[PDB]
C-alpha cells in the first residue's frame, strides 16, 4: 500500500510484527496478518523452482 | 446608504416575443476597454469560414482602428437559460432571453 | 449486456441515407423471445436445456428489431413505412439468467425437467458442450500513469488510454514523454530536456507547445497557466523554459496545424487538406473521453495541462511513480463487457452489407426490398463460432485474435465446478520469466485467494477470487453530476486560473469536471447519501487524498469490492436489534438488502481501501487503552473470508507450511465423488 | 530568479545587454518592449537541494484517520496537547528519518520539526 | 446604412444591462408567460450588510426564489440585438450577473428526483416478447418485381428503321454542339440497336479513344 | 570570467553551455569508468 503493508496498521510503522516477523509456532497457529506474509514468502520460493528446471536443461 | 437601505419591489414580465434576437458580447476585463473610444463599429460574420453559427468580426474605429474576433460558446441553454433583465420607466422589470454567447478577443 | 448494452448499440448507429430519389433506414426497438427449436418440418417448440445436451443442439434465442423506411425524392410527398419485428439472428443464452426457461422455478419443477436444483448456472450450451467465459484482466483506463523506462531515450513517461463511454472499437492512447538528460551533445547540454508528445495517427514526435497552439492559446502567458497553477514556484518554471525555445519560431495557429498535419497516415500534397487532416485527428482522436464534439476545446487544454503538470512533479521528486501491478489499477472483463465488444464488430458488418446490396439494386432504379438484404447468418454464426472455439476474433481472423477464453466446464467434482465459474486470468505471456507479474501483491488482501494457484508454467497467472469479493456492474454518472453542480462546484470554463492553487480538483470517472473550496464537508455529505441510498448506488467508490489535494469518483464496471462493517467514534454500528431480527428471515422478510440500506455495512473498493483504517476484530481492537490507533473507520466481519473456494475446505489451514496449502487446493479439484 | 512577461503581447521577456549604460535590459522577441532589471542576476542552480519540507506540507493533513497521534508534544502557538507526526515521504531519502509534526486543533495548522 | 454596419449607440450611451441565469424548468414556465407576457414581480431589499433580490412568479404563471449575485469580473459583457427587421443594435453593457437558486423549499435528493421526474422515461429498453412473431409471409410476385414489370410493358425497344437518313439529321445535329459524344450519349438519342447504331455511327464517322477509353464517336473532318 | 580576447554566437548561452559541461566532464581524480570502490579486511583464509 502507500506507506503501509496492510490496512490494519498505521502509516510508516517499522516494528517487527508490522513487517513480517511471525512470532508464533506451527503448533500454536498463526494470526491472519502473519498467514498472509507467510503466503508471500512461499509464493516466491515456489516460482524459483518452476524457472530452474527449464534453464538448467 | 441606500445600497444599504433602498428597499423596493418591482413587477417582472417575460414577453413571448421580441423584435430582435439577444446575444452576449463578452469582453476581456483585463484589457479594460474604453468604450468611449469607440466612435463607430462594424460587425460582420467572420470570413475564414468561407451564418447563424458564424463567428463575429468586430471592427471598431475603422477597419483597423480596432478589431476583435468573437467565437461562439459551446452551449448557452443546455441546462439553464440566460435572461437579460432591464429596468423600465414604470419601474417594472423586463426580461430578455439570451440567444447566444460569443467570446470576443483582441487582435494584433 | 442484454437489457442495455444491446439496445444502445443499434440505437446509436448512423442511418444509411443512400441514392434522383434517396431512401432512409433506421432501427428503433429490439425484442427477444424464449429459446426455441425449429423442427424438421418448420414447427417451433421451446427447447429445454436437457435436450440441448442430448441432441447436441445450441441454446439460443431469436432476435427481432423495428425498422422504418422513408423515401425522400421531394416528389411533393415524403413516403414513410416501417416493418416491425424483423428477424436478425440468434443470441446464446446463459443458463439461469432472467431470459432462460429456468428462471424463478421451484425445486418441484426443476426436478420435473430432469435438472439439478443445486446446479449453479452461469454457462452456455453450444453444440452440446458446456462453455464458460473466463474473466480477463485489463489495465484501468481514463487515468494518468507515470512510469520510467530505464532503457530508452525517455527519462519519464505518461499514459492515458481513453474510450468514450462504450462507443469506440479502439481506445486511443497518448504519451507525454520527456527526453533524457545525458544526451551527448554540445548544444542541448545547456538548455536541458524537452517535453515531447507522441500523438496517435501521426509518424513523428511533436513538441507540446506546438500541439497547445493548434487549439488556440498562441500566447505564452495563457499556455503557462494551464500547465503551472502557481507562479511563486521558480523550480518548476525553470524546467518548462527550455520547452518554449524550440517552439519559438512557429508562432501561429494555421502554420502549427500544418506542422502536425504534414506527418500523418497520408502526407498532404496540398495545404488545405493538411489543415483539414490535422483538425479532426486533434479533435476526435485526442482524449475522446473528455469530449468529442468540435466545441468545448478548453477542456482538452486543461486535461492536457494536468497531464503535463503531473509529469513535472515526477521529475522534481514531489510525487512517487505509479505501480503497474497495484491491484487498484486493474479492471475485469466479465461476460457482459466481452459479448458487447463482439457484437459491435458484427452489427457494423451487417450494415456494411446492406449498402452493397442496396446500391447494386438501386442503380437499375427498380425499387428496394429489405427483408432480402439482411444476411441473418452474420450474427448467429458469428457469436456461436468464437464462443465454441475460443479465439476472440473472426473466422477468417484465426490469427489476429486473443486465445484462451471460453473453455469447457469442469465436472469432475462439485467443488471443481464452483472453482471454475470464479476464476481470473492475466493476459501476459505464459512463459515470460519476469517475476513481478507473478509474485503476490499486498493489494490482493481479501479479493483474491492467496494460496490457490496452479504450478508449472502458469504460476500466478490464473487466480481465483475470494468468498465475499463482489465485482461491480456499472452505472451512469448522470445523477451525481446534477447533484455536484448544485452543491457549489465551479465549472472549469467560468473560473480564473489563479483561483486554482488552494482548491481541490474534482474528477468524476476520469474527467476533470470542476473545482471546490471546502472538500471535507463535501466528502462526508457524499458519503451519508450513499449510506442510505437516495441518489447514489452502493457500488461507487469515492477517494480523497489529502496531500495531492483532489477527489476522485468512479462509476464504471470492473472494479472489485467487498463488504465491511462501518465504525463510528469507537463502537460498531451493528447493535443487537439487528441480530435478533436477522435470525428470522424465514417469516419476516428482513435480509441482506435491508442491512445495507440501513447504513451498517458498506462495499469498499481497492482504491478506497488506501484511505481507510481497519480493525480485524471488534471485542479486541476497539477497547480504550494505551492503544495502537483510536480512529478506526471500519471493521472486518470474519478474517476467514480471505480464502477461495478450494482452499476453504482445509481444517486448521493456519498450522501448515505455506506451499502445502497450494498443493491441496490444486488437488481437491481431481478427487472422485 | 523569477520570470518576466511582456506588457504588450504577454510573452517571455529575455535578458539583453546594452553597451551604453552597463545595465541589464529585459527585451521581447515578438515586440521590442524594454525595461531594466532590479536584481541584476539571471541564473541560479541549487545542487544541495536541502529544502525543508516545512514549506511543502499542508495543514489539512491532520484530518487523516490513518496517521499516528501523540499526547507528548503539545503545540506552541496554541497549547493544544495532541499532534500527528510522519516522515519525509519524498525524495532525498539518504538520511531521512526525521519526524515532522502538525497540530490537530481546528484552525491552528502549526507545523514544526524537532 | 450597410449590412455589416454595427450600431454603437448603446455602448456610446454607456447603456447598462443585467444578466441572469435561470433554470430550464423555470424557463419552461416562462415560455408560458402569463397571458400576453406578464410573469411575476422582482423584489429588491438592500440593508447595511445584506442586499436581497428575489423574483416571485405570476399567480397565473404559478398555475421565494432568492438570487445569487455573480461577478462579471474577468469578462465585462454587453448585449447586442438582431431585430425581426434584421437591423442590429447594441442595447447595453452588463452591470450585473445573478443565479436563481432554491432555498429551504426542497431537499437535494428529491430535487434530483424532480429532475428525474422531468426526464423519467427509460431509454429504448429491450422488452420481453411472448412466443414468436411471424417472420415468413406467402407473397406470389415480389412487390419490387411487379413495379419493374409494369415499367417494361410501357416501352418495347423492337422498333422499326425506315427513313434511316433522319437519324443522321439528329446525330449531326448533336455532333456540331460537341465534336465527340460517348456511345452512351448517342444511344440516349437513338433507341435503335447499338450494333446497327454503330453501323450508322461507322457509316458517317469514326470512334476515337479521345484518350480515356470511353468509346466516343466524332464526325469525319472531311 | 571568459578570456576577454574573444570580445574584440552569444556569450551567455556559451557560458551556460560551459557551466553545464564542466560539472559532468570534470575528471577530478581516478579512472573514468570505475564508479564506487569499497574497503574491508577479510576474516576468512580465502
Ligand atoms: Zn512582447
Ligand atoms: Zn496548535
Amino acid at each position: 500500500f502507500k506507506h503501509r503493508t496492510l490496512p490494519h496498521f498505521i502509516k510508516d510503522d517499522y516494528g517487527p510484527e508490522s513487517r513480517g516477523f511471525v512470532e508464533n509456532s506451527y503448533l500454536a497457529g498463526l494470526t491472519p496478518t502473519e498467514f498472509f506474509f507467510h503466503a508471500m514468502g512461499g509464493r516466491e520460493g515456489l516460482i524459483d523452482t518452476a524457472v530452474k528446471t527449464a534453464e538448467t536443461g | 446608504g441606500p445600497s444599504s437601505q433602498n428597499v423596493t419591489e418591482y413587477v417582472v414580465r417575460v414577453p413571448k416575443n421580441t423584435t430582435k434576437k439577444y446575444n452576449i458580447m463578452a469582453f476581456n476585463a483585463a484589457d479594460k476597454v474604453n468604450f468611449a473610444t469607440w466612435n463607430q463599429a462594424r460587425l460582420e460574420r467572420d470570413l475564414s469560414n468561407k451564418p447563424e453559427d458564424q463567428p463575429w468580426l468586430l471592427r471598431v474605429n475603422g477597419k483597423s482602428g480596432r478589431k476583435f474576433k468573437g467565437i461562439k460558446k459551446g452551449g448557452v441553454t443546455e441546462n439553464t437559460s440566460y435572461y437579460i433583465f432591464t429596468q423600465c420607466p414604470d419601474g417594472a422589470f423586463e426580461a430578455f432571453p439570451v440567444h447566444n454567447w460569443y467570446n470576443f478577443t483582441p487582435l494584433a | 449486456f442484454i437489457q442495455m448494452s444491446v439496445q444502445r448499440i443499434v440505437e446509436d448507429a448512423p442511418p444509411i441515407d443512400l441514392q434522383p430519389p434517396r431512401y432512409l433506414l433506421k432501427f428503433e426497438q429490439i425484442y427477444l423471445s424464449k429459446p426455441t427449436h425449429w423442427e424438421r418440418d418448420g414447427a417451433p417448440s421451446p427447447m429445454m436445456p436437457n435436450e440441448a445436451r442430448l441432441r447436441n443442439l445450441t441454446y439460443s434465442a431469436p432476435l427481432y428489431v423495428d425498422i422504418t423506411k422513408t423515401v425522400i425524392k421531394e416528389g411533393e410527398e415524403q413516403l414513410q413505412t416501417q416493418h416491425q419485428k424483423t428477424f436478425i439472428g440468434k443470441i446464446p443464452i446463459m443458463l439461469r439468467s432472467t431470459y432462460c426457461l429456468l428462471n424463478g422455478l421451484t425445486d418441484r419443477d426443476l426436478c420435473e425437467l430432469n435438472e439439478c436444483p443445486l446446479d449453479p448456472g452461469g454457462y452456455f450450451i453450444i453444440n452440446g458442450s458446456e462453455k464458460v467465459l473466463i474473466a480477463q484482466e485489463k489495465m484501468a483506463t481514463n487515468t494518468v500513469y507515470v512510469f520510467a523506462k530505464k532503457d530508452s531515450k525517455y527519462a519519464y513517461t505518461g499514459e492515458c488510454r481513453s474510450c468514450l463511454e462504450n462507443s469506440s472499437r479502439p481506445t486511443s492512447t497518448i504519451w507525454v514523454s520527456m527526453l533524457a538528460r545525458g544526451g551527448q551533445g554540445a548544444k542541448k547540454s545547456a538548455i536541458g530536456q524537452r517535453i515531447v508528445a507522441t500523438l496517435p495517427y501521426i509518424k513523428q514526435e511533436v513538441p507540446i507547445i506546438i500541439v497547445f497552439r493548434a487549439l488556440g492559446f498562441v500566447s505564452d502567458r495563457d499556455i503557462l497557466e494551464h500547465i503551472i497553477y502557481d507562479f511563486e514556484d521558480p523550480e518548476m518554471m525553470e524546467m518548462v523554459k527550455p520547452s518554449l525555445d524550440e517552439a519559438f519560431v512557429i508562432q501561429e495557429q494555421n502554420v502549427a496545424l500544418n506542422f502536425i498535419g504534414s506527418r500523418g497516415a497520408k502526407p498532404g500534397v496540398t495545404k488545405e487538406k493538411r489543415i483539414k487532416y490535422a483538425k479532426e485527428v486533434l479533435q476526435k482522436e485526442m482524449l475522446p473521453h473528455v469530449g468529442v464534439s468540435d466545441f468545448c476545446e478548453t477542456k482538452k487544454a486543461y486535461f492536457l495541462g494536468y497531464m503535463v503538470h503531473r509529469l513535472l512533479l515526477a521529475a522534481l521528486g514531489r510525487r512517487e511513480l505509479d505501480d503497474r501491478d497495484h491491484y487498484g489499477n486493474k479492471r475485469l472483463d466479465l461476460a457482459g463487457p466481452l459479448l458487447a465488444f463482439l457484437f459491435r464488430g458484427m452489427f457494423k458488418n451487417l450494415l456494411k452489407e446492406v449498402r452493397i446490396y442496396a446500391q447494386k439494386f438501386i442503380d437499375r432504379g427498380k425499387d428496394f426490398n429489405l427483408e432480402l438484404a439482411i444476411k441473418t447468418r452474420i450474427i448467429s454464426d458469428g457469436l456461436k463460432y468464437s464462443l465454441a472455439t475460443g479465439n476472440w476474433g473472426d473466422q477468417k481472423k484465426a490469427h489476429q485474435a486473443r486465445a484462451g477464453v471460453s473453455q469447457v466446464l469442469n465436472r469432475l467434482t462439485f467443488a471443481s465446478t464452483l472453482s471454475h465459474l470464479r476464476r481470473l486470468n492475466s493476459p501476459i505471456g505464459r512463459d515470460g520469466k519476469l517475476a513481478k507479474p507473478r509474485q503476490l501483491h499486498n493489494t490482493l488482501w481479501g479479493m483474491v485467494c492467496p494460496a490457490e494457484t496452479p504450478e508449472g508454467h502458469a504460476v500466478g497467472l490464473v487466480k481465483n477470487l475470494a468468498l465475499m469479493a463482489y465485482i461491480s456492474v456499472g452505472s451512469q454518472p448522470s445523477p451525481i453530476l446534477e447533484f455536484l453542480e448544485e452543491w457549489s462546484m465551479e465549472n472549469l470554463e467560468e473560473i480564473s486560473p489563479a483561483a486554482i492553487a488552494d482548491a481541490t480538483k474534482i474528477f468524476v470517472n476520469g474527467c476533470w469536471v470542476g473545482i471546490h473550496k471546502d472538500p471535507e464537508q463535501l466528502m462526508n455529505t457524499l458519503r451519508k447519501l450513499r449510506r442510505q441510498m437516495d441518489i447514489i448506488v452502493s457500488e461507487v467508490s469515492m477517494i480523497r487524498d489529502i496531500r495531492e489535494r483532489e477527489i476522485r469518483i468512479y462509476t464504471d464496471a470492473g472494479r472489485i469490492c467487498r463488504p465491511l462493517l462501518i465504525v463510528e467514534k469507537q463502537k460498531l454500528l451493528l447493535k443487537k436489534r439487528h441480530i435478533d431480527q436477522l435470525k428470522e428471515r424465514e417469516y419476516n422478510n428482513y435480509s441482506w438488502q435491508d442491512l445495507v440500506a440501513s447504513g451498517v455495512v458498506e462495499y469498499i473498493d481497492t482504491l478506497e481501501e488506501e484511505t481507510v483504517m481497519l480493525a480485524m476484530t471488534p471485542d479486541d481492537l476497539q477497547e480504550k487503552e494505551v492503544a495502537y490507533c483510536s480512529t478506526y473507520t471500519h471493521c472486518e466481519i470474519h478474517p476467514s473470508m480471505i480464502l477461495g473456494v478450494c482452499a476453504s475446505i482445509i481444517p486448521f489451514p493456519d498450522h501448515n507450511q505455506s506451499p502445502r496449502n497450494t498443493y491441496q487446493s490444486a488437488m481437491g479439484k481431481q478427487a472422485m465423488g | 530568479v523569477g520570470i518576466r512577461f511582456c506588457q504588450e503581447c504577454n510573452n517571455m521577456l529575455y535578458p539583453k545587454e546594452d553597451k551604453e549604460n552597463r545595465i541589464l535590459l529585459y527585451a521581447c522577441r515578438n515586440c521590442d518592449y524594454q525595461q531594466e532589471a532590479d536584481n541584476s542576476c539571471i541564473y541560479v542552480n541549487k545542487i544541495t537541494h536541502e529544502v525543508d519540507e516545512l514549506t511543502q506540507i499542508i495543514a489539512d493533513v491532520s484530518q487523516d484517520p490513518t496517521l499516528p497521534r501523540t499526547e507528548d508534544h503539545p503545540c506552541q502557538k496554541c497549547g493544544h496537547k495532541e499532534a500527528v507526526f510522519f516522515q519525509s515521504h519524498s525524495a532525498r531519502a539518504e538520511d531521512a528519518m526525521r519526524l515532522y509534526y502538525v497540530c490537530t486543533a481546528p484552525h491552528c495548522g502549526h507545523r514544526w520539526t524537532e | 446604412a450597410e449590412r455589416g454596419e454595427l450600431d454603437l449607440t448603446g455602448a456610446k450611451q454607456n447603456t447598462g444591462v443585467w444578466l441572469v441565469k435561470v433554470p430550464k424548468y423555470l424557463s419552461q414556465q416562462w415560455a408560458k408567460a402569463s397571458g400576453r407576457g406578464e410573469v411575476g414581480k422582482l423584489r429588491i431589499a438592500k440593508t447595511q450588510g445584506r442586499t436581497e433580490v428575489s423574483f416571485t412568479l405570476n399567480e397565473d404563471l404559478a398555475n421565494e426564489h432568492p438570487f445569487v449575485l455573480q461577478s462579471v469580473g474577468g469578462q465585462t459583457l454587453t448585449v447586442f440585438t438582431e431585430s425581426s427587421s434584421d437591423k442590429l443594435s447594441l442595447e447595453g453593457i452588463v452591470v450585473q450577473r445573478a443565479e436563481c437558486r432554491p432555498a429551504a423549499s426542497e431537499n437535494y435528493m428529491r430535487l434530483k428526483r424532480l429532475q428525474i421526474e422531468e426526464s423519467s422515461k427509460p431509454v429504448r429498453l429491450s422488452q420481453q416478447l411472448d412466443k414468436v412473431v411471424t417472420t415468413n409471409y406467402k407473397p406470389v410476385a415480389n412487390h419490387q418485381y411487379n413495379i419493374e414489370y409494369e415499367r417494361k410493358k410501357k416501352e418495347d425497344g423492337k422498333r422499326a428503321r425506315a427513313d434511316k437518313q433522319h437519324v443522321l439529321d439528329m446525330l449531326f445535329s448533336a455532333f456540331e454542339k460537341h465534336q465527340y459524344y460517348n456511345l452512351k450519349d448517342l444511344v440516349d438519342i437513338t433507341k435503335q440497336p447499338v450494333v446497327y447504331l454503330k453501323e450508322i455511327l461507322k457509316e458517317i464517322g469514326v470512334q476515337n479513344v479521345k484518350g480515356i477509353h470511353k468509346n466516343t464517336w466524332e464526325l469525319k473532318p472531311e | 570570467r571568459i578570456m576577454n580576447s574573444d570580445e574584440n554566437m552569444d556569450d551567455d548561452v556559451f557560458l551556460r553551455c560551459i557551466e553545464s559541461n564542466m560539472l559532468t566532464d570534470m575528471t577530478l581524480q581516478g579512472i573514468e569508468q570505475i564508479s564506487k570502490v569499497y574497503m574491508h579486511l577479510p576474516q576468512t583464509d580465502n
